[PDB]
C-alpha cells in the first residue's frame, strides 16, 4: 500500500523527503594538586618519597 | 611607561593558584611638573551654552 507505483499519465505522484540529524561534543577540564614542605622531604625516612 | 606582562603558565603558579591560569599586564609611570614662571600661564573661566 506504500509502493511508489506510477501510471502512464505521470503527474505529481510519489514525492519524498529527507533529514539530517546532528551530533554534539564538549571539552571539560580536570585537575588536582598536593603541597609539601622541604623539611618533609630532606629530613624523612625514605629518600624516594617525592 | 613600564609594562610588565606575566602570561599564564609556569610564571603565574603559586601555592594560591597551583594550576597557573591567571596572568596580568601592568603599566606604571612617573609624572611631575615644575612651573617656573606662573606669571605666563593665564586662565579664564566662563560658562558655556547648552
Amino acid at each position: 500500500s506504500k509502493l511508489p507505483l506510477l501510471t502512464e499519465n505521470g503527474g505529481r505522484v510519489n514525492r519524498v523527503g529527507f533529514t539530517r540529524l546532528s551530533r554534539e561534543g564538549s571539552i571539560h577540564k580536570f585537575g588536582f594538586f598536593y603541597e609539601f614542605t622541604q623539611e618533609s622531604l630532606d629530613f624523612d625516612s625514605d629518600d624516594q618519597l617525592k | 611607561f613600564n609594562v610588565m606582562t606575566k602570561m599564564p603558565g609556569k610564571e603565574t603558579a603559586d601555592r594560591n593558584d597551583p594550576y597557573g591560569e591567571t596572568g596580568f599586564s601592568s603599566i606604571k609611570w612617573y609624572y611631575g611638573i615644575l612651573v617656573k614662571r606662573p606669571e605666563r600661564i593665564a586662565v579664564m573661566k566662563a560658562v558655556a551654552p547648552l
